Parts: C-alpha cells; structure tokens; sequence
C-alpha cells in the first residue's frame, strides 16, 4: 500500500501538472491579450488626449 | 480660435457700426447657439458662474467665457433653441428655496416637484457657493447617528455628522443599504429629540421615474420621508442638474445643519456626477483626462465632501452629515471615482456583494469598511460589546476555513456571524442588537446550532422583549454598563434560549 | 519575468487562503504546545 | 500695470493689463473681487494679458474686471515669530487670530541648495521606533518618504510619531495639512492645544501650523510647495531652529498641479500629470534641507493612493526620497500595527559602517528570514507544516515571532489600539533581535511579541498568557 | 529689428521660447537670450524657433530680443577633470572649481564607424565577484544595468570603480584608462556622498565628474548624453581607454519627453518619442573602442536601467534590449532574501563578448557558470532538499558553496585573480567540506592567507596571466593550508 501511495502521489502530481500547464495556457493567452490590451488602451487614451490638444 | 462673430452676423453691424445697441452686460444674442454649449453675444459684464435666463425662460450657467461669448449651460431639453437667441443673464450664483417645508416635500434642486405635491414650500433661496468650515467653526464631533443594522452600528459606529462612504457595486443593495439606514433613521427622526428628530436628506442619483416612484412609495410608507428630503434625478437629469444636485444638498445642509440641525445628506453616485461633468466638458471640448474625466474633480467634489463638518457649537450644534455609498466597477479600487474617494475619504464603508454572491443579504465587506470614527459615537455599552466582538469576528474570519478548543472558538464565531445577520428591509433600534450582543458575549446560544440558532435568535429577541422590554428601555436610557440589566439579561437569556431547546 | 517567493501566497488566492488557514491550524497546534509547556514550566516554578 | 478680466473659463485667465506681462513668478491680486484674490502670472503669452494662475474662485467676475498687478510671488513674514498661530501661504492667519505678523518676509520663488555649500553628512535621527529602528533607522534632515496610503495609517502612524518626537523637536518645527481634512484641521487644532509642542494661547510653539486642505482648491492646495520650501529655509536660518517639517499630503498636491496642467493645456504625463510636474516636484524636493546655515528635518509623506506601488507619482517619489518608509498595507490587513513593507524600505542608517556590523547584519538576516517565510509560506500552501523540516518549522515559528515582535500599539493608538505606547530602546531592540536569533521564546507563544515593546516585556506578556490560559 | 541671428520673444510660457527673428540663425545652437540666457533652439518654426530654456529663465520677461549667438553645444575635452568635480555648463560639480580644463568640444561629435572601431580586449576592473566572473566588460563595452529603487546599482558601480580607481590611481600599461560616470537625476545628498566617497575611495583621483541633479535642467539632462559622449571621445581619440555610465538613462528620456511635449511634438508610446531610438542610440551605438586609427582608446559605456516594477516591456527597455550588448539583471529579492549581491544570473546576460576575458578567469568561469546553471537547473528541487540524488546533492553543494560565495561587499573591490583562485579551489572540490554559512568566512580567510603569503604566487599568476600547472598547484597548496588550517 505504501508503494501504491508513493506511485499514486506521483501520478497525482503528474495529472496536477497537466492541469496546471493547461490552465497556464489560456492564462498566458489572455495574459498577452490583456497585456497588449492595456498597452494599446493607454495608447488610445494618449491619442485622444492629443486629439483634445 | 474660430472667430465666432467673424461672420457678418455681428461683423456686418460692426463695419456698418450697427451693433452698438446690444445689451452687453447680462443679455444679448447667442454668440453661439449649439449643443446647449451657450456663447452669448455680449453680456461680458455678467458675473462669472452667474445665472443666465434665456428669453425662452431656459436657465443658463455661464462657466466658460470668451470675451463676450461664453460657455453656458442649457438647463433643459432645448430641442426648440434658436440661433442668436436672447439669454437675459440673471447674473447670479445659482440659488433655490430652502427650508424644512421641503423636508416632507419632493422637489428638485431648483425647487421643482415632479410628484405633484405643489410648488417649493421651502422658505429661502440659498446660493450653493458654500466653502469649508472654519477651525474656530469646526471641532471634534462624536455623537451617535442612526445606524440600526447590527454590524453597522457595531463596528462602524454611526456618528452624528460622520461622512460615510459605503463600497457596494451595481445591484449590491446600495439602495437597500440606504433604505435600511432610513428605516433606522426613521425611529431616530421619529423621536422628540430634535437632534434625533432628523429633517434630513437622502437621494439616489440616476433614479429613473420608476425608481423614483418606487422609492417614494417606500419613503412615504416609512413616513420618515415627512422628516426627510428626497430628490430623484431621473433618467433625463441634466448634466448641470445632476452635477449641482450634490451642491443643492450642500446648500440645504448649510441651511438646516448650520442652523443646528443634526441632519444627514445621502447623495450617490458622484461617479454619475463625473459622467455629467465630463459630458459638459466634452460639450465644452475641455481638456479630458483619465476616462476622459477631469483630474480636477478632486477639488470640485471636495467642495462637497472635504467640507465635512458636523455642526459644532459655532455651526448651530447639529450635524451636516453625509452618507456616501461607493460602487466598485470590478473591485476597481483605482477607478477614477474609486481611487479618488480612496484618495479622498477619511473613513469609508465596504459591502461584500461576493458574500451577497455567496448569498449573504446583508453582506457588508467585513474589515473592508473603515471606521476611523470608531466607537466614540456608539453606545459605550455597544462599545464594550464591540471590544470583544471585533476579536471574535476576526478569529471567526481568521481561521474560518477549517485545535478543538480552536474548533470550539471557530464554531462559536461562525454561529455569531450567522446571528449578526439581518433580513431584507428590517432596520430597528439598537436595543435588541445590544441584547444579541450580550447573548454572544455570553455565547448564550453558541451551543445551539446556527440553524437551531437561526430561529433561536428570533425566539431570544422575542422572549427578551416579552421579558425585559422595560429593562430594554432601562439599558437604553441609561446607556452605561447596566450590571443590573446585565443580570436581568442573563436570567431572560436562560429563559429565551434555555427555554427554546 | 520572475516568480516571487511565496508568489502564490503573495497573490494569496484560494491557495493563499489555504496558506493562511493551514498556518492557523499548524501554528495553533504549536501554540497549544508552547502554552502547555509554559503551563508545565509555571507548575514547575510553583514549587 | 493692472490686468482686466478678458476671457477665461475660470482661473485660466489672461487679464488685460495696459503694459506687458510682469516677470516670472508674478502673483497679482484681483482688484474688484469678493476677497483678496491674488493670481499668479504663469503664461508668457504676451498680449498684455498673461494666462495667470488664479488660486481663487472665479465666480461672480465680470469681464473687464481690472485687477491689481503686483508682479512677483506672495510675500509674508516668516521665522519662529510667526509660530503660535495658523497662517496661510499668503500669510492669512486662519487661526481666527488675525495676522500673526513675523519679521522675515520675502517672495517664495528661489533656488536650491548650492553645489558646494550644503551639509555633506548623515546623522541617524533616532527616535526609538520599533520597526524603524529595528531595520530602517532614519537620519538627520534627509529626504525621508513616508510610503503609505489613504486611511492606511499614514495619519495614524503620523499621530504616533508626532506624539513621540514632536513634543521634543530639536528647535521649532512646522506641520502642513496639505489637503488634510477640515475636520482633521479642527481635530489637529484641538490636538495642538492638547499637545504643547505648539500651544495655542501659550508661547510653547516649538511647531508651526499650516493648512492646504482638500476643500481648499488646488490653486492654493497645489501652491503651498514653495511656501513649505521657504518655511524650511526660515527654520534653516530665519526661524533658525532644528526643525522637523510635516506636510501631508503631496499626492493630491502633485496631482493638483496635474489637474492645473489641463487648464494650462500642459501635456498629460503618464498619469496625465504636467510633463514638468516632475520637474517642479523634484526641484521642490531640492529647496531647503541640512546645509551650512541650513537644516530641515522635514518629514515627507509618500502617499500611494490606490495602493499603486509603481505609480508614476510613486516613481517621482522614489526618485528623490533619500529615505524610504515602505508600508505593507497587506501586513496591516493581516492585522499589523506597525505594518511596513519590511524588505522594501531603504535607509542609510541600516549599514555595517552605519548601523554597525551587528545591527545591519541582523537586519539583513531578518530580511532573509522573512523572505524565506514568504517563500515557504506558499510551499506550505502546497504541502503544509506536515512536511515542516527541522530547519523549516523552526524558521516558520521564528519568522512568525519576528512579525509579531515587529508591531506595537501606541498610547495615542491606545485610543483605538488600547495598549499604550512602548518607548522602544535601541539597545533593547537589538537585544530582542539577537535573542530571537537565538529564539528567546521557543517554548513560548509569539503572540506576546505581537503589538509589543521590549522582548522582555513580551516574555512577561507570555507569562501573563500562562496565567490567563 | 533682427531676423537673421537674433530673435525677439514672441510668445512663451514655461520657458516655451519661440522668438521673432534669427530666422537665418543656424540650427541646434546654444545662444544667449535677451537676458543673456545661453540656450538652444530646435523647433525652428516657419515664423520662429522653439528655444529650450537652458534651465530656468525667470530673468527673462516676454518680448525679450534673444540674440542668436550662433553657438552650438560645445563642452570641454581632456583629462583635466579626472578627479575634478565639474558640471556640464563649464561649472563645478561639488564646487570643485576649474578642473584646469580650457577647451570646449562642439556638439559635432559623431560615433565611430566600423573601421574607426577597435576590437575590445580589456578585462574590466569590476570589483564585484560575479561581475568579472560571468562576464566582464570589454575595451569600450556596452552592457545594460537593470535595477530599481536603491538597488545597489551605484553600489555595483562602486565595486567596479574601486577595482578601476586603483589603476586609475595606478599605471598598468594596458589598464591606463579614463573614467567618467553619471549620477543623473541625483539628489543633493546623493551627489554629495558621491563626491565625498570619490575622495574617500580615492576615486576623485582620476575620474571626470558626470551627474545630472534632481534640479538639473531637462535640456541639461538631454545634453548630458552628448556631454558624456564628447568627454569620452576626448581621451578615446586621445588613445586613452574611456568609460561612460548613462546613470540614469530614463530620466533624460522623460526630460526630452516633456521638452517635445511643450513643443507639442507627437508624444509616442508612453509619450516617449522616437529619439529613444534616435537621440538615445545616437550616443548608445558609440559604446566601442576607438580604433588604433581612432586613437586606440576605448569608449566604455555603463547605462543605468530602472526596473519600474520590472517594466521589462519599457519602450526604453525595448530599445535597450535591441541595443544591449549586455544587461545587468538583478535578483533583488535575493538581497531581500539576504543574498546581496542579488544576482539574477540566468536572467543576467552580456552580448559584448569574451575577447576581453582572462583565459585564466575564462577557464574558471567555464566550469563555474555550468555548475551554476546545473544548480539552477534543479534548484527548485532544493526546496524539498530531502532524498537529494547524490549527483544532484553534489551539484547543489557546489551551488550551495557558490551561494555562500554569491554575496558581495559594498565598496569592496578585490583582486580578480583572487576570485579566480577561489573558484579554482572550488573546482578542486577543495571547498566541498566547508559549511556554507561559514564557507564564506573560510574563503575570505584563505584569501587573507594568500594575500600575505601566496601574494607572491598571486602576483606570479597575475603578471603571468598563464596558469602554470606548478603555479596552479602552489596556489592550491597555499589554499589547502589556509583552509584545512581554517
């Protein structure tokens, strides 16, 4: 049962790492999305402010 | 700049010398008829921020000023405006009738009723141009104010003249919070202490006609609306209109509280005020900022908030109280309104709509509210109970996510938090609140399951009232630590809880 | 970029909430331990 | 000449003056207004009307309003004589006591310390503060930035530190409520009355009152920077006394010049500030400090509104803050009181050549230990103290204890904090540090070290717990 | 009236100088105003020229008839300021007076071409262990310095200078070099400490003062890049190896930003305009060695990079990376984790190259860096620590030993060969039994033992620059005595 336990923990961590990479995938996707989003957002803000001038 | 009269509209009479007759002090032609952004031919001798009266009766608020052209405000839906129109500038800082004849009368900031209750019966017209209170005029104030909700009075004691700021977003019971305060402010205003009898102010900005009528049904049902001032800036409230509605409240508070009225103003939301002033500045083509919003909203909104003074002995002795309620964008603390209030407020309340999302109704954002006012305006009995209650609820939260003795502590704290809950539209006197506070400080039902306590709390309030309503009024009037009422409470607690099973 | 030490705890999400709660549980176990030891030491110093 | 109201949306006004535009820093009074309305000529636009910085409410003005041209910045008396009342930068004594007239009167626009003539040393201006001494001891007359937020203890820790030090200022002193609450104004007036370092009726005023309140618009609220610089120069020479200076708050102040820039049509910075808003603020930081005949133990509040740690405003703040006071509002959320950002604030008196090898080394080891605390905290969040290693569980307990021993409830705080203040001795602090390094309460609960003064006092508190258990 | 080489202030505000006249005046010249304000204009309007107030022009009222002196930016040249504290306006810095520098070099200095460049081979005096270890700076190198508030950036600089000033006070024929480093955007107290220590560290012996104060004029901040460029070129075309330190760099960026902003020039990203490439790289690309034809001098540059919350995507940083022949990543948490030096090593990088690398120190670093990466390769595993694979455990201990050696001492430059020797002892495995908490004091004590005794062998290796297996063994035995006897 102890070998079962150690192997189970290993495989569990494995599945966990799989799920982690998966989450991180879309996480980074939206992350760059929001990164560029805020970048260009401030950009457009400045652009309009220039337009205001 | 675009030569406004560089056209023969005035230039013809200029080269022909025919323009000389123009009323050039507080009247004239419209130097610019457009978008309600009003420039007036002449009237350069008009006061700044003065009143302008169109020949069509429409009111003008000349803020921007070319030499004779101006930026004035179309105080109305001007679908009939005409070129070169005549605005007889009234030349005055905006004022409108004031007096508690409005308290119990639903009129607008200019004294305009929408419900058909009659012309503004409020006595005298007050120019809202009110500055900050004086160091001699102002002093520390620590008198209690009507809170009426268990945790509300408990941790964020309500000070007579304290300026609240209650963080709670869209559909977070913010309106429900105001109604709860009013029901609490009812029994206080429904009291013979003219300090307690509050002819006070409460408003919800952007209260559409349906919202207005519903709120009116509620407030009249409360009958505290009789001793209350309630204006509802409906869906068409003008940017100048909604913009100075807080200034209307400022002038009204000077009127009553500066005459010693221990009274409260509830206006929200100044974020919508930002939208309105920004709409103006856009129409004004004025330099925009964050969210296009002006960065000078600081001092502009400070004109209302930063002048927070509870009428001291020099100011009549009442209270010019405020009760802001903040509404997060997405928890966007750094939102222009949000960051500003954070940058502005010295003390603020926060509601956890996530606990309301968790289902808690009410669901105040525990800890997230700030009461730098402290318990100095709560019952010293309530203050004593809260001294323990703070740590109790903290530990209940501190390890909420499950020692056995620590497990006992957590069970007691969770049950206490459950007990502190309140229903929907159920504000009352803090007497039963302090009663349950004594119950918890004794843990009078911490053995009763919170689900058992769910009804046991109601049964406890009931059996105490049927047992010590006299002792309730006793501890009330006495206020101080009533060891005799404390033992009576221990007995009636054995009665209510022990007799409940 | 870089990853902080306690970066999740720095973020302190539900994971960080668990961090806090488990700190509560384990530190409270150790606290009962230290308190019991102190009670024993007080008992010892009584004589 | 004499300017005349021409065309303006409010204070952004070029007033028609018969001659040209006065020299720079010109501040002229509006003749024909409700009150004495001094407006600062600021835009060399010419046209015999310079778009001028009016600090007052423009309402009621009629175009053509002929105003009194002065030609320079506001002149009011200074020196330790004006101490005792509360006066405006225009000199307006708002202490309801009329002009508290002093001797040294001059304009405010001036230069910074000389490239060879200032003070060139740093002396630890110790005050015995638990956390501050523990890690980041301050120094004499430097640019110490108080990185704290709104309602974030900045005024609370300010009250504690005022109670601590202000009663015993080296000479006279100054305090500015720059956009402080008017309620806070009256409360601070009552507090000064009850404080004695400045006495309202009595001439015990080792302090100077100043107000730049939030209900006061930026035109004044943004302008008191030069007033403070001049007051610091006076305490250097004219008031001529070893003076610490209080001024709060500057976030709304630099933001106030920012809001002004729009009327100036001045370029919005990253936070929309004036492009040279930084230029002034850095120059504002360069005016008056410790020098040969200069000395300003000025306390600078670094407001981080919206908790934006990397704020461009915080950027300029860190840019000249010779001393750093990094709050950890998260710590306060964790109940810390003190609650500073420990491994974040920088102070020169924390150095082996300065703090001594022992003290600086101890502080650095504390920083490392807390860093491990954070690191392993998430590690536990994964696993937990079930796997707590011998070095680790030990480290966990020790770090918890360090955090506990960090804070203390003050007597002014005892109003809310209940526990009155503990005058932390420096040697006591270092000794508690060494003992904790040894583990002075291994069998005991760290909660005693929490909100505590001396480590021995904490041992006593733990014994009291043993009683109460 | 004047319309050729003198203008008259048309309309101003915040020093926005656009005068009427001097239309025929040349472009980009620092000319005296009607208030005599020697200042430069760039925005030559069709009707006027946008002139930058070279500082504060409060002594200039509107309408002023500015006489276009036709004088371009010219700044002194020659090592007369080496050790002397001077300001870029011909003024002193610490009030250190006339450096005995007479000339002034017009702004007309261009960067060297490929032919005018020289191959870089100088191993830089870095005074920080890993600095020289992982990657020193070539003869005229170009490495970024990423850092944050009070990040020790100037402290790493002090280690370098202390390693540098010895030969700056010294004469080593290949080490003869010129030194100038900016304290840009510096508080008065900071600059005073800088001058005082330069005296104290004797760095005020051969260093030409560079700094921009917090009160330094934004135009002054802008010219400071050009100022340092000309100053370096002085000794660089004078065959003397020279050093620049754009410290800081972002401040002048915000400066020119505010400048063009007043000028109503287009902002660009973060209001930063293209000059972040154009003006900034205009000085940046010159970070090289003036050819033997160009004098044989080396133009080193040490720009300072503020990590605004690690603003890794700063358009400033953006240009920097595309320009960086090197960068200084700092694991500041490590200093916060006690490890000061807080080396962000796997993060750190340098593209200058190893043509200036001591093949002895190169040999040391070849294994040191591989071991460091391998430790870093599984350093996550160190967290659990337990059941460490023997290879993994040994790799960790080597990394653990290095972490013990990872720290650095403020204002504490040392012999580079000393670090080479320490790393060599590690390579011997001769440190495998030293407890890391004490292994640091160990290495220090062994260092003392050598610097007394093997100081002979130390100079032997140093002048040798060649690792004699016998000399290697002699140092090994000296160290073995020092350490076994530690």
């Amino acid at each position: 049962s102890t070998t079962s336990e150690q192997s189970a923990r290993m495989t569990a961590m494995d599945n966990a790492s799989k799920n982690a990479s998966e989450m991180i995938d879309k996480l980074t996707l939206t992350f760059n999305r929001t990164r560029q989003a805020v970048i260009t957002k401030e950009l457009i803000e400045i652009i309009s402010g220039a337009a205001a001038l | 700049k675009t030569g406004t009269a560089e056209v023969s509209s005035i230039l013809e009479e200029r080269i022909l010398g025919a323009d000389t007759s123009v009323d050039l002090e507080e009247t004239g032609r419209v130097l610019s008829i457009g978008d309600g952004i009003a420039r007036v031919h002449g009237l350069r001798n008009v006061q700044a921020e003065e009143m302008v009266e169109f020949s069509s009766g429409l009111k003008g608020m000349s803020l921007n000023l070319e030499p004779d052209n101006v930026g004035v405000v179309v105080f109305g839906n001007d679908k009939l405006i005409k070129e070169g129109d005549i605005v007889k500038r009234t030349g005055a800082i905006v004022d409108v009738p004031v007096g508690e004849e409005l308290l119990g009368r639903v009129v607008d900031a200019l004294g305009n009723a929408i419900d058909g209750k009659g012309p503004i019966g409020s006595k005298a017209r007050r120019r809202v141009g009110l500055k900050a209170p004086g160091i001699i005029p102002r002093i520390s104030v620590r008198e209690p104010m009507q809170t009426g909700i268990k945790a509300v009075d408990s941790l964020v004691p309500i000070g007579r003249g304290q300026r609240e700021l209650i963080i709670g977003d869209r559909q977070t019971g913010k309106t429900s919070i105001a109604i709860d305060t009013i029901i609490n402010q009812k029994r206080f205003n429904d009291g013979t202490d003219e300090k307690k009898k509050l002819y006070c102010i409460y408003v919800a900005i952007g209260q559409k006609r349906s919202t207005v009528a519903q709120l009116v049904k509620r407030l009249t049902d409360a009958d505290a609306m009789k001793y209350t001032i309630v204006v509802s800036a409906t869906a068409s409230d003008a940017a100048p209109l909604q913009y100075l509605a807080p200034y209307s409240g400022c002038s009204m508070g000077e009127y009553f509280r500066d005459n010693g009225k221990h009274a409260l103003i509830i206006y929200d939301d100044l974020s919508k005020q930002a939208v309105a002033y920004r709409q103006m500045s856009l129409l004004l083509r004025r330099p925009p900022g964050r969210e296009a919003y002006p960065g000078d909203v600081f001092y502009l909104h400070s004109r209302l908030l930063e002048r927070a003074a509870k009428m001291n002995d020099a100011f009549g002795g009442g209270s010019l109280t405020a009760l802001p309620v903040i509404e997060t964008q997405a928890g966007d603390v750094s939102a222009y309104i949000p960051t500003n209030v954070i940058s502005i407020t010295d003390g603020q309340i926060f509601l956890e709509t996530e606990l309301f999302y968790k289902g808690i109704r009410p669901a105040i954002n525990v800890g997230l509210s700030v009461s730098r006012v402290g318990s100095a305006a709560q019952t010293r009995a309530m203050k004593q109970v809260a001294g323990t209650m703070k740590l109790e609820l903290a530990q209940y939260r501190e390890v909420a996510a499950f020692d056995a003795a620590t497990q006992q502590l957590l069970s007691r704290g969770v049950r206490l938090t459950e007990l502190l809950k309140q229903g929907q539209y159920s504000p009352m006197a803090i007497e039963e609140q302090v009663a349950v506070i004594y119950a918890g400080v004794r843990g009078y039902l911490d053995k009763l399951e919170p689900s058992k306590i769910t009804k046991f709390e109601n049964a406890f309030l009931s059996h105490v009232i049927s047992q010590h309503q006299a002792l309730l009024g006793k501890i009330r009037t006495d206020g101080k630590i009533s060891e005799e009422s404390d033992a009576k409470l221990k007995e009636i607690v054995t009665n209510f809880l022990a007799g409940f099973e | 970029v870089r990853s902080s030490a306690g970066a999740v705890r720095d973020a302190g999400g539900a994971f960080g909430k668990r961090e806090q709660a488990e700190e509560e549980r384990y530190f409270r176990a150790r606290a009962k331990e230290q308190l019991a030891a102190l009670k024993k030491h007080h008992e010892n110093e009584i004589s | 000449t004499t300017g005349r109201i021409v065309a303006v949306i409010g204070a952004v006004v070029d007033v028609q003056f018969d001659e040209g535009l006065p020299p720079i820093l010109n501040a002229l009074e509006v003749q024909g207004r409700e009150t004495r309305l001094v407006l600062e000529v600021a835009q060399h636009l010419g046209e015999s009307t310079v778009r001028t910085i009016a600090m007052d409410g423009t309402e009621g003005l009629v175009r053509g309003q002929k105003v009194l041209d002065s030609g320079a910045p506001i002149r009011i008396p200074v020196g330790p004589e004006t101490l005792g009342r509360i006066m405006n930068v225009i000199g307006e004594p708002i202490d309801e006591r009329g002009p508290i007239k002093t001797k040294q009167f001059a304009a405010i626009h001036a230069e910074a310390p000389e490239f060879v003539e200032m003070s060139v040393e740093q002396e630890i201006l110790v005050t015995g503060i638990k956390v501050v001494d523990l890690l980041a001891p301050y120094a004499k007359g430097g640019k110490i930035g108080l990185f704290g937020g709104a309602g974030v203890g900045k005024t609370v820790l300010i009250m504690e530190l005022i109670n601590n030090v202000a009663k015993a200022h080296g000479g006279y002193s100054v305090f500015a409520g720059v956009g402080e609450r008017t309620r806070e104004g009256n409360d601070l007036y009552h507090e000064m009355i009850e404080s004695g370092v400045i006495n309202l009726k009595d001439a015990t005023s080792k302090v100077a009152l100043v107000y730049g309140q939030m209900n006061e618009p930026p035109g004044a609220r943004a302008r008191v920077a030069l007033t403070g610089l001049t007051v610091a120069e006076y305490f250097r020479d004219q008031e001529g006394q070893d003076v610490l200076l209080f001024i709060d708050n500057i976030f709304r102040f630099t933001q106030a010049g920012s809001e002004v820039s729009a009327l100036l049509g001045r370029i919005p910075s990253a936070v929309g500030y004036q492009p040279t808003l930084a230029t002034d603020m850095g120059t504002m930081q360069e005016r008056i400090t410790t020098t040969k005949k200069g000395s300003i133990t000025s306390v600078q509040a670094i407001y981080v509104p919206a908790d934006d740690l990397t704020d461009p405003a915080p950027a300029t703040t860190f840019a000249h803050l010779d001393a750093t006071t990094v709050l950890s509002r998260a710590i306060a959320e964790l109940g810390i009181y003190p609650a500073v950002d420990p491994l974040d604030s920088t102070s020169r008196i924390m150095d082996p050549n300065i703090v001594g090898s022992e003290h600086y080394d101890v502080a650095r080891g504390v920083q490392k230990i807390l860093q491990d605390y954070k690191s392993l905290q998430d590690i536990i969040a994964i696993l937990g103290m079930d796997e707590l290693s011998e070095e680790d569980k030990l480290t966990v307990s020790r770090a918890r204890k360090i955090q506990r021993f960090l804070s203390q409830p003050f007597q002014v705080a005892e109003v809310f904090t209940g526990h009155l203040g503990k005058l932390v001795p420096l040697k006591e602090t270092i000794k508690g540090f060494q003992q904790i390094l040894a583990g002075e309460y291994d069998h005991l609960p760290e909660q005693a070290f929490y909100m505590v003064g001396p480590i021995e006092e904490a041992v006593a508190k733990a014994d009291k717990l043993a009683e109460e258990h």
